C-alpha cells in the first residue's frame, strides 16, 4: 500500500516549523527547524525542497527535505510576502507581495514577471492541477483567472477571467484537476461557497451558509464539497444527490481530504489538527500543536521522503529580487526507462548471425 | 559524381519536378544509368510513360542477362516492380506487354545464376502480382522452382519463397483453391506423424524446415487477397491445429532421438499459433461457434509451456497476441475472461504476469508483461460489464496499488511501454465497470495526475490524454436515468 | 443559469444539486448541426 | 551441421538451458561455429561462470580482431564484444579488472582494424565508450581524429553511425564535463554557422561537400541535445532559436537564378529538413520551459508551410510532414499551455494549412495520393482539439464540425483519394472522437450524427478501424448515459 | 452530403409494394413489385438484398436491391412468419415463425438454432446495434433479451435460455427499439397498457415507466437518447424528453406538460416511427393510409404522402453505395436458406487489410535504401 503523511505546521513553533507524520501511525517521519510558516505559505518544489514562506517577514526560507536546517538560500521580495505556491510539475514558484503577484522561475532562477491588478493584498494563490491557470484571490473580493501562457509571453498581461461576485474578502479556494476544464470552488467571509468555471467563467453554484467561511476543499472525484467555517463546524455539500462535522471550537482554516475520499484533515485555530472519518463523522485522531495551525494538507509521500540518503539532483539558484536563453538542465530524461526489451537484444543478435552464415 | 547520385535522385524527387539509354549500353556506367532510369520510372507523367514504357522494360530485361554484379541486378528488379505495377493499370499497355511481352522477362527471370536466388524470387513476385493471367504458361517451372526453395535455411529466401508460392492457384479459381489447401494440410498431417513419434539426427533438423515452410505457405493461402470466393474448411484446420498442440513435454521419450525432438518443440507449436493467428484474421466473426475451442486452446497452450528472464518467453507472448486478436475481432461477443474453468485458468495466467517478481538485467520480463496487459485491458474495456464482479474487485486490488507504487530493480516496469499499457488498464476499468462494482474514480484521478509529470514522452502524454476522457465521468451534461 | 442554495435546506432533505459540464441547471445538450 | 547453428543456437535460448568454444576459435574454417558458441554463452551465462571467463573470453575476442579474416567474422566478433563490455559493467571487480588492464590494449586493437571493416570498428567504439567511459579516455585525440574524418561519409549507416560515436566526446575522459559539453556545443554552432553562411551567398562540385558537412554537424548537435549525460548543462536556447530562424528565414524566391542558382535552389529542402530536425531534437530535450519563447516557434510554422506549398502527389511532402510531427511534439509535450489556433494573425494562417491539407481533391497514379499530409495534419488537428479545446473560438469548431463531419459519412458509403488508407481512416475517426470530447461552451457538439457515424465503423471491412470505431462507443457511451447529475 | 432515404410498404400493394423514394425532394428512387409485405418484416441485409415477409403466408420473398422484379429464392418456414429481422452486420438472419425465433446464417446457408420459449405469438424482433444481443417480444406480454454468443456455441442438448426475462407489462407487446451499444444499450419496450418502459441491458432493471393515455403501438428514440417518440392508438404521437428529467420513476404524461409536446394530425393508429439521423425530421406511418414527415423541433408537418392502404413498414435509412449506383451486382449470391435443423465457410477473403496499401514516402524510402545499398 502507498504511503502517506499529513504535512502540519504551526504559527509559534517552540522548536520545530514542520511536523511530517504518517497518516495511520501518528510518528513523526521528518521534522524540520527553522522560523515560522506564514499562513498560506508552504509549497514543495520538485519533490525535493520545501519552501516556507516567513510570518510577516520579506523572505521565503527553503529546507532540503532531508536536512533537518535552513539553508542559505533565502529569498527575498521587497515587502510583506503574504501566500507561496509551486507549480505542480515544480518548474515556477509564486509569491503574494502586497497587491503584485511575483513569477519566478527555478531552472534558471530569474523574476519573469511583476503582475499587479488586485485593489488590495493577495491572499490565496493556486494552480489548476496541471500549471495552466494559476488563479490569486485577493482581499478586495475579486478572484482573477490568470494564464501561464499569455503571462509568459508579453511584451502587460492581463487576465482571463475577473470574478467579481463576492461582497467581502476571499479566503480560500480549491482548483479542481485537469486543464481548461477544472472547476474552482472559492470562499469568502460573506458566508457563501462558490463553484465556478474555468472553460466559460459563469457561476454555477452558490450554496449560502450561516457563518464566515474561511476553508474549501473538494475530494479528486468533485462528489463533496467540505466547506469550513468560523464557529467550528465543518459542513459537507453533496454535489451528486447529519452532514455537519462537529467537535472543533473555533475558526477551521486548514482541510484537505485523502486520496481515497474517506479521511479529513482539518486545521483549526485552537492548536489541534483533527482526522475524521468522513462517512459517519467521526473523529480518529487530534494532535494538537502548540500554536494556531497555519498549513495543513494530506500529501502523498514521495521518493525523497523514504530514502534516508536522497540528495537532491539539482541545487538551488540563486533566486533574483530584480527584473530582467540559459536554461539549466539534466539530459537524457525524456527517454528514461525506453531500453532494448529482452526480445530486442535477441532479435538483433539472431539477425547479426544470420547475415553472417549467409 | 556516383557517390553523390542517390541524393541528387531524392532532392530531384522531392521538388516534383519530373512528374510535370544512353549509359546503360557500358558495363563501367550501368549504375549511373539506373539511377535516372529509377527517377524516370518512378514520377513520370502520363504521356512519357505511355509513350516509353515497353523500351524501358526491355532494357530492363537486357540488364538482367548480362552476368552484372548482383546489386545491378537487385536495382534492375526494383525498377521492374514499379514498371509493372504502374503499366498494369493502363489497358493498351497492359495487353501488349501481356501478350508479347511477359514470358520473355518470366524466362530471363527464371534463368538466373544460382547466386542471384533473391532477385529472381522478388522479380517474379511482381511479375505474378500485377500480370496474373499471362504466366500460366510456365506455371510447373514456377511450382518446381517455388518448391525447391520453400525450405531454404535463409530467413529471408524462406520468406520470399513463401510469399511468391502463396498465390499459385491465382495465375490462369475456386477449385484450384480449395484443391491445393486439401494437398498441404496432408503433407502437413505426415510430417507431424514423423516428428512425434511419442505421443501420435540431420533428417529432423530438416523435417522442421520442411513443416515450417509448408505451414508458412498455408498461413500465407489463408489470408491474402483473391478474386473469386473460396470454401474455407475452418474444421479440418483446426483439427490440426488442435493436433499439433496436443504433445507436450511430458509425453516426449528420453532414451535415444527423444533430446532433439524436445529441443525442437517450440518452434511447432509457434507455428501452430501462427496457423490459429491467420485463421482468426480470415475468417474474421464467424468463428463464434467454433470459439469455445478457441478460448479453451489459449489456456492449455500457456499452461503446458509455464515454468533473469523467464524460459519460454515467445510462446507465451504469441498467445496473449493472439487473444488481442480473438477480443479484437469478435467485439462483445467474444466471451472472455467469463465464466469457465478455462476463463478462470487464462485470468489465473494474465495475473502471474502482470505482478513484478549481480550479473543480469534491468528489465527482466519486459515482453510478456506487456502483453497481457494489452490483451487483459482490451478484454475488459470491450466485454466489460459481462464479468462476475468478482474478477473486477481482484483487479481493482491490484492495479491500483501497482500504478502508485512504479512512480515511488530487476523489474518490468521500469521500461515505458510497459507502464503505458498500465495506465490503459486503468482507464479500460474505469470506462466499463461491472453494475455492482463501482469504479475507483478518486484513487485513479490522482495516479492519472502523478503520471503527467513523470519523464517519459509516452507515459506523460498518455496520463494527459487520459485525464480529458475522465472529465467527461465527472462533468455530466445530462441527467442520470 | 446557476443554482442558489440555503445551507439548511440543503442540510435536510428539500433541495438537490443538479450541475452539467457546459450549463448550470440545464443540460444545453441540443446542437445547431444539420445534414442538408 | 554448420548451417544449423542459429536455429540450433535460438532453439537453445528458448528453452533456457543455460572446452569446445575455445577449440573452435583457434582456427579459419571453424572461427563461425566458435563465435557463436561464444554469443550463446557470453549472452546467457550465470555469474559464476562470466565471473570465471570473461578476461578469457575477450582476450580471445581480441585474439580474434587481428587476424584479417573476412568481414563477416569482425562483425560477430563485435557483437558479441558489445554484449561483453556490457555485462562487465555491473560486476565492479570484473569492471576495475578491465578498465585498468585490457581496455587500453582492446582501444588499440579495435583501431588497428582494415579500411574495409570500419563500421565494426565505429560500432566496436561506441560499445567501449558507453558503458567504459573512464579508461577511454587516454586516447581521445585519436577517437576525435577518427570520428571528425568520417562525420561527412555519404553513406547514411557509416554517418549516422559516426555522428552517435562523435557525440559521446564530452562524456570521455574523467565539473570538467560540463565545460567540455559547453565548449563542444558553441564550436559546433559556429562551425554551422559559417557553413550556412558559405551555402547562402545569395540572399559545382563543392557545394555537395559543403552540404554534406553541414548536414553531419547539424545530425552532431541534435544528437548531442537529445542524448543521456551525467552532469548537468546550460543549454543555450536562445543562440540554438537565432541559428534555427536563420536557417528557416532564405526561401525560394529569393536564390538568384544565374551562375551555380539552380544548385543552391535545389539543395534547400536537405537545409531546411536538418534546421526543423535540429529544433525538434531541442523540443524534444528542453521539454516545456519553451513556453517564453512561444511566439518564435508558433510562427515558423505558417511561415516553413508558406515557402513549401505548391492521381499526383503534391511537391514538398517530407517538409509538410515534418512541421505537422513538430507541431504535434509541441502540443504533446506542453499541454493545454501550448497556445497554438488561439487567435492572432499567425494562428489562423496555419488552420488554412490544415483544413487545406486534410480535405479531398485512362489515367496514371497511385490511389493513396497525398497519404501522408493527411495522417500528420491530422494527428496534429487532433492532438491540438484534445488539450487545447475550451478555449478556442466558436467558428473554428464549427468550421471543422462543418467539415468533418459529412466527410466521414461519405467516405463510408461512397477513386484515387487520400482517404482510402486504413490511417487516414482511423486519424479521422480520432479527430471526431477529439471533437466531441472536448467542446468549446458555446457551441454543442453534434453528438446524434457522430454516433450513426462511428455505428458504420465498427461493421467496416478493416480491423484498425473497425476497433477504434467500436473502441470509441465505449467512450462516447459515457457522454450520453452519465452516472451523476 | 450524405443522403436519406424513407422506404416505404403499403398492405394493399395495388402496383408497388416497397417504394423507395428521397426524404427532402420527395421522388422516386427504387421500387418494387411483388407480393404484400408484413407488419415488422422488412429487413435489408448487407446492404444488399431487400427481404420481406408476406402477409398471412408463410414464407419470405427476397428482392435484390438493383432489381425490381422479384427472385426465385423463398425461404420457408413451417408456420405463419410473424416478424423478421437482419443482423447489423448481415452475417445473420433470424425470423419469428409462430413461437419460434429461427436463426439462419447467411455465409453457409444452415439453420443453426430453433429457439423456443415464448408462450404465444411473437410480434417484435430487434438486434442490439451491434449484433450481440437480440431482444425479443411477443404476444404473452414478456420480453426476452438473448445474447448471440450463448445461443449459438450450446451444446446440442442444452436448450439455451434467455439472458434476462423483462415480465411487467400485463398486455402484447408492439414494439421495441435496442440502441447503440452493447452490453451497454438501451431498450424501450413499449405495450399495449398505455405504457412505455425503458429498460436496461447490461444489469436487467427498469428505469422508467412513462404511462400514457391511449395503447401505445410504436416507440422510437433518438440517437443520442434524447426524445422518446411513442406512438398513439388515436393518431397523436406522443413526446417525452429525457433530459429534462423531473426525477422519478414512474411519471405520467399529463403532469409531463401537453398540447406543446404532442404531435397531431393522425387519424387512426400510427404503426411505424423511425427519426432522422440528425434529429430534426420524424417519419411516421399510420394507418390511415398516409405517411407524413414532421418537424421535431417545431411540432408541424412538412409532408403527406399518401400510399393506399394500412401503411406496415416506414423507416429512414442512410442511402448505401447500392442505391446511389447504378448496377452493383451483389458481392455473394444468397443461399439456399434450409427449413431443417442442420465447417464449410463461404466468403471472400483479402478483406481485413482493404488500404493498407504503402504510402508514397515509404516506397520513396525503400527505393532510395535499394540504391544506397547497391551503391555500396
Amino acid at each position: 500500500a502507498p504511503m502517506e503523511v499529513a504535512v502540519c505546521t504551526d504559527s509559534a513553533a517552540p522548536m520545530w516549523s514542520c511536523i511530517v507524520w504518517e497518516l495511520h501511525s501518528g510518528a513523526n517521519l521528518l521534522t524540520y527547524r527553522g522560523g515560522q510558516a506564514g499562513p498560506r505559505g508552504l509549497a514543495l518544489l520538485n519533490g525535493e525542497y520545501l519552501l516556507a514562506a516567513q510570518l510577516g517577514k520579506n523572505y521565503i526560507s527553503a529546507w532540503e527535505l532531508q536536512r533537518k536546517d535552513q539553508l542559505q538560500q533565502k529569498i527575498m521580495c521587497p515587502g510583506p510576502v503574504t501566500c507561496l505556491t509551486a507549480s505542480p510539475n515544480g518548474l515556477y514558484v509564486l509569491a503574494g507581495v502586497a497587491e503584485s503577484i511575483h513569477l519566478w522561475e527555478v531552472s534558471t532562477g530569474n523574476l519573469l514577471v511583476i503582475l499587479s491588478r488586485h485593489y488590495q493584498d493577495v491572499s490565496c494563490l493556486q494552480f489548476t492541477g496541471d500549471s495552466s491557470h494559476f488563479i490569486s484571490g485577493g482581499k478586495d473580493c475579486l478572484v482573477l483567472v490568470w494564464s501561464l501562457c499569455s503571462v509568459l509571453q508579453a511584451d502587460i498581461p492581463a487576465p482571463r477571467h475577473v470574478w467579481s461576485h463576492h461582497a467581502l474578502p476571499i479566503t480560500d479556494l480549491h482548483c479542481g484537476f485537469g486543464g481548461p476544464l477544472a472547476r474552482v470552488a472559492t470562499s469568502s467571509l460573506d458566508q457563501t461557497v462558490k463553484l465556478w468555471e474555468v472553460s466559460s467563467g459563469e457561476l454555477l453554484l452558490s450554496v449560502l451558509f450561516d457563518v464566515s467561511i474561511m476553508a474549501v476543499t473538494m475530494d479528486l472525484a468533485e462528489h463533496h464539497m467540505f466547506c469550513g467555517g468560523s464557529e467550528g463546524s465543518i459542513f459537507q455539500v453533496d454535489l451528486f444527490t447529519g452532514k455537519v462535522f462537529k467537535g472543533h471550537r473555533n475558526q477551521v482554516t486548514c482541510l484537505s481530504v485523502s486520496t481515497d475520499g474517506s479521511v479529513l484533515l482539518s486545521g483549526s485555530h485552537d492548536e489541534t489538527v483533527r482526522l475524521w472519518d468522513v462517512q459517519s463523522k467521526q473523529c480518529i485522531r487530534t494532535v494538537a500543536l502548540k500554536g494556531p495551525v497555519t498549513n495543513a494538507a494530506i500529501l502523498l509521500a514521495p521518493v525523497s521522503m523514504l530514502s534516508s540518503d536522497f540528495r537532491p539532483s539539482l541545487p538551488l539558484p540563486h533566486f533574483n529580487k530584480h527584473l530582467l536563453g540559459g536554461l539549466t538542465l539534466r539530459l537524457g530524461l525524456h527517454q528514461q526507462g525506453s531500453e532494448p526489451s529482452y526480445l530486442d537484444r535477441t532479435e538483433q543478435l539472431q539477425a547479426v548471425l544470420c547475415s553472417t552464415m549467409e | 559524381s556516383a557517390p553523390h547520385l542517390p541524393g541528387l535522385m531524392c532532392l530531384l524527387r522531392l521538388h516534383g519536378s519530373v512528374g510535370g539509354n544512353a549509359r546503360l549500353s557500358s558495363i563501367k556506367t550501368r549504375f549511373e544509368g539506373l539511377c535516372l532510369l529509377s527517377l524516370l520510372v518512378g514520377e513520370s507523367p502520363t504521356e512519357l510513360f505511355q509513350q516509353h514504357c515497353v523500351s524501358w522494360l526491355r532494357s530492363i530485361q537486357q540488364v538482367l542477362q548480362t552476368q552484372d554484379p548482383p546489386a545491378t541486378m537487385e536495382l534492375a528488379v526494383a525498377v521492374l516492380r514499379d514498371l509493372l505495377r504502374y503499366a498494369a493499370q493502363l489497358p493498351a499497355l497492359f495487353r501488349d506487354i501481356s501478350m508479347n511481352h511477359l514470358p520473355g522477362l518470366l524466362t530471363s527471370l527464371l534463368g538466373l545464376r544460382p547466386e542471384c536466388e533473391q532477385s529472381a524470387l522478388e522479380g517474379m513476385k511482381a511479375c505474378m502480382t500485377y500480370f496474373p493471367r499471362a504466366c500460366g504458361s510456365l506455371k510447373g517451372k514456377l511450382a518446381s522452382f517455388f518448391l525447391s526453395r520453400v525450405d531454404a535455411l535463409s530467413p529471408q529466401l524462406q520468406q520470399l519463397a513463401c510469399e511468391c508460392y502463396s498465390r499459385l492457384p491465382s495465375l490462369g479459381h475456386t477449385e484450384s483453391w480449395e484443391q491445393e489447401l486439401h494437398s498441404l494440410l496432408a503433407s502437413l498431417h505426415t510430417l507431424l506423424g514423423a516428428l512425434y513419434e511419442g505421443a501420435e539426427a540431420h533428417v529432423l533438423l530438416q523435417l522442421r524446415q520442411r513443416f515450417s515452410g509448408l505451414a508458412r505457405c498455408l498461413g500465407l493461402m489463408l489470408s491474402s487477397e483473391f478474386g473469386a470466393p473460396v470454401s474455407v474448411p475452418v474444421q479440418e484446420i483446426l483439427d490440426f491445429i488442435c493436433r499439433t498442440l496436443s504433445v507436450s513435454s511430458k509425453n516426449i521419450s528420453l532414451h535415444g532421438d527423444g533430446p532433439l525432438r524436445l529441443l525442437l518443440l517450440p518452434s511447432i507449436h509457434l507455428e501452430a499459433l501462427d496457423l490459429l493467428s491467420a485463421l482468426i484474421l480470415a475468417c474474421g466473426s464467424r468463428l463464434l461457434r467454433f470459439g469455445i475451442l478457441i478460448g479453451r486452446l489459449l489456456p492449455q497452450v500457456l499452461n503446458s509451456w509455464s515454468i533473469q528472464e523467464r524460459p519460454y518467453s515467445t510462446v507465451r507472448t504469441k498467445v496473449y497476441a493472439i487473444l488481442e486478436l480473438w477480443v479484437q475481432v469478435c467485439g462483445a461477443s467474444a466471451g472472455m475472461l467469463q465464466g469457465g474453468a478455462s476463463g478462470e485458468a487464462l485470468l489465473t495466467h494474465l495475473l502471474s504476469d502482470i505482478s513484478p517478481p549481480r550479473k543480469g538485467d534491468s528489465n527482466a520480463n519486459s515482453d510478456v508483461c506487456a502483453a497481457a496487459l494489452r490483451g487483459l485491458s482490451r478484454t475488459i474495456l470491450m466485454c466489460g460489464p459481462l464479468i462476475k464482479e468478482e474478477t473486477h474487485r481482484r483487479l481493482h486490488d491490484l492495479v491500483l496499488p501497482l500504478v502508485m507504487g512504479v512512480q515511488q530493480g530487476s523489474s518490468p516496469y521500469t521500461s515505458s511501454r510497459c507502464r503505458r499499457e498500465l495506465y490503459c488498464l486503468l482507464l479500460a476499468l474505469l470506462l466499463a465497470p461491472s453494475p455492482r462494482c463501482p469504479p475507483p474514480l478518486a484513487c485513479a484521478l490522482q495516479a492519472f495526475s502523478l503520471g503527467q509529470r513523470e519523464d517519459s514522452l509516452e507515459v506523460s502524454s498518455f496520463c494527459s490524454e487520459a485525464l480529458v476522457t475522465c472529465a467527461a465521468l465527472t462533468h455530466p451534461r445530462v441527467p442520470p436515468l | 443559469n446557476s443554482i442558489f442554495i440555503n445551507w439548511k435546506e440543503h442540510a435536510n432533505d428539500q433541495q438537490h444539486i443538479q450541475v452539467y459540464e457546459n450549463g448550470g441547471s440545464q443540460p444545453n445538450v441540443s446542437s445547431q448541426f444539420r445534414l442538408r
